[PDB]
């Protein structure tokens, strides 16, 4: 998706 | 002796319980309604059948035959060995924060024991003055919202990643505890590892199944199930769909992260692992596409109870599991039995996982220095205790910001570079040709023609495709609205090159060691250790092209 990046188990508003 | 597993599904229930946990419930979901609907699993689905089960069967077969580990498996090529001490370190980086998000399942259970929630009004000491009763997803002053964010992480005392503060005393007791009931678990083997999997791998299919079958009842719930399976053509014209769903593929099953090296190192010899291999790469997905039915139920209920759309209160993990499930629990009739077995599922699904990790580091170490093989009770204590000693970074009152950067970091870019690396030695270096006569030495019959062009073309490009993308698309270290100062990013880059760096250092140190001339040393690198008598022969495999031109 846009506008949010994930890394292995959580995911952060980018 | 090598010990065996005391039943054949004990094998079945490990793998399993590994690659089953919180990221097929709390993310793909969202994904899903997020891309495509029921489009999107269209790429999902292809990438599984050429991608994720080439590399499943691949490293099923790797431990069975070798019965090693994943650092001592290179054998067969001397000069990857580095590549082995590459994803142990990197599963010795994922314990060191995985277990205190666990920490936070076993608090939540521990406060579920009462008539009255602590989530459920604005009087207690952790509350804000402007809290308030119950974009829904973007509050932050909401009962459900002020008990995790001020009650359990403490975050409001601190400023960011240059100040953090002192460890929390009720956080530090709940991570005692998981790792306590860890070393219990891991400190005989697989004689009691595979007894404990009968009820953690299975506890969170019984609840799934209680949970679903309640869950369509709730009004509005048709709403959110008919969102939830729309299907969207036009989104498949997009790139960015295509690369969703080829990293959810690759870190949702695990494969060669060194976990499944080593449970197929206790397999017996004549095991049918070609089967194994489907079977449980099928299971994994399955589960995550019923799961999303559960799911989006509540969600469709939340948003008839607050009358808003679907879109205003999809979200995604940490933030459905912790702060919107809570809240709609605290509804449904009886409100504390379904608040236990909620986070009852969450424990049984993370502790498999976080059981599989460390068992990849003791079965690697252990095959390494013979020392450690010969105490397992004094080595499980000394993983178990350097985990727990370098985990309390995370509990402190800015623990989320080391956490966050720590997801970033330790995974990503590295594992997808090692696991890159690894299908080169075996496909090519080692030969795929080699690879599949070892195969029929075990069942009796060869791969097939489709398995060895997946091994040798298209799982190393597919791997090539997700490495490029992850550098290409990168941003810089943000939580929530608070940016990270500009010397924490280069922090996080030297822990991701930590494991990297170490594959071409193994190379030098391999090569200025072994003694003779200049192609005499290249030579004992490339070939098995068990067939280096025909180095001083003048007859080498990989030294003609007829070898690298194999299909
Ligand atoms: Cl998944
Ligand atoms: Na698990
Ligand atoms: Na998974």
């Amino acid at each position: 998706y846009r506008g949010l990046c994930c890394g292995y188990k959580l995911c952060r508003p980018c | 002796p090598r010990e065996t597993w005391g039943k054949k599904i004990d094998f079945l229930l490990s793998v399993v319980g590994f690659a089953v946990d919180l990221a097929n419930v709390w993310r793909f979901p969202y994904l899903c309604y997020k891309n495509g609907g029921g489009a999107f699993l269209i790429p999902y689905t292809l990438f599984l059948i050429i991608a994720g089960m080439p590399l499943f069967y691949m490293e099923l077969a790797l431990g069975q035959y070798n019965r090693e580990g994943a650092a001592t498996v290179w054998k067969i090529c001397p000069f990857f060995k580095g590549v082995g001490y590459a994803v142990i370190l990197i599963a010795l980086y994922v314990g060191f924060y995985y277990n205190v998000i666990i920490a936070w399942s076993l608090y939540y259970l521990f406060s579920s024991f009462t008539l009255n929630l602590p989530w459920t009004d604005c009087g207690h000491t952790w509350n804000s003055p402007n809290c308030t009763d119950p974009k829904y997803s973007k509050y932050k002053f909401t009962p459900a919202a002020e008990f995790y964010e001020r009650g359990v992480l403490h975050l409001h005392e601190s400023s960011g990643i240059h100040d953090i503060g002192l460890p929390q005393w009720q956080l530090l007791l709940c991570l005692m505890v998981v790792v306590i009931v860890l070393y219990f678990s891991l400190w005989k083997g697989v004689k009691t590892s595979g007894k404990v999997v009968w009820i953690t791998a299975t506890l969170p299919y019984f609840v799934l199944f209680v949970l679903l079958v309640h869950g369509v009842t709730l009004p509005g719930a048709s709403n959110g199930i008919n969102a939830y399976l729309h299907i969207d053509f036009y989104r498949l014209k997009e790139a960015t769909v295509w690369i969703d769903a080829a990293t959810q593929i690759f870190f949702s099953l695990g494969a060669g992260f060194g976990v499944l090296i080593a449970f197929a190192s206790y397999n017996k010899f004549d095991n049918n692992c070609y089967r194994d291999a489907l079977l449980t790469s099928s299971i994994n997905c399955i589960t995550s596409f019923v799961s999303g039915f559960a799911i989006f139920s509540i969600l469709g209920y939340m948003a008839h109870e607050h009358k808003v759309n679907i879109e205003d209160v999809a979200t995604e993990g940490a933030g459905l599991v912790f702060i919107l499930y809570p809240e709609a629990i605290s509804t449904l009739s009886g409100s504390t039995f379904w608040a236990v077995v909620f986070f009852v599922m969450l424990l049984a699904l993370g502790l498999d996982s976080s059981m599989g990790g460390m068992e990849a580091v003791i079965t690697g170490l252990a095959d390494d220095f013979q020392v450690l093989k010969r105490h397992r009770k004094l080595f499980t204590f000394g993983v178990t205790f350097s985990t727990f000693l370098l985990a309390l970074f995370c509990i402190t009152k800015g623990g989320i910001y080391v956490l966050t950067l720590l997801d970033t970091f330790a995974a990503g870019t590295s594992i997808l570079f090692a696991v890159l690396m690894e299908a080169i030695g075996v496909s090519w270096f080692y030969g795929v040709d080699r690879f599949s006569n070892d195969i029929q030495q075990m069942m009796g019959f060869r791969p097939g023609l489709y398995w060895r062009l997946c091994w040798k073309f298209v799982s190393p490009a597919f791997l090539l495709f997700v490495v490029v993308v992850s550098i290409i698309n990168f941003k810089p270290l943000t939580y929530d609205d608070y940016i990270f100062p500009p010397w924490a990013n280069w922090v996080g880059w030297g822990i991701a090159l930590s494991s990297m760096v170490l594959v071409p250092i193994y190379v030098i140190y391999k090569f200025l060691s072994t003694q003779g001339s200049l192609w005499e040393r290249l030579a004992y690198g490339i070939t098995p250790e068990n067939e280096h008598h025909l180095v001083a022969q003048r007859d080498i495999r990989q030294f003609q092209l007829q070898h690298w031109l194999a299909i």
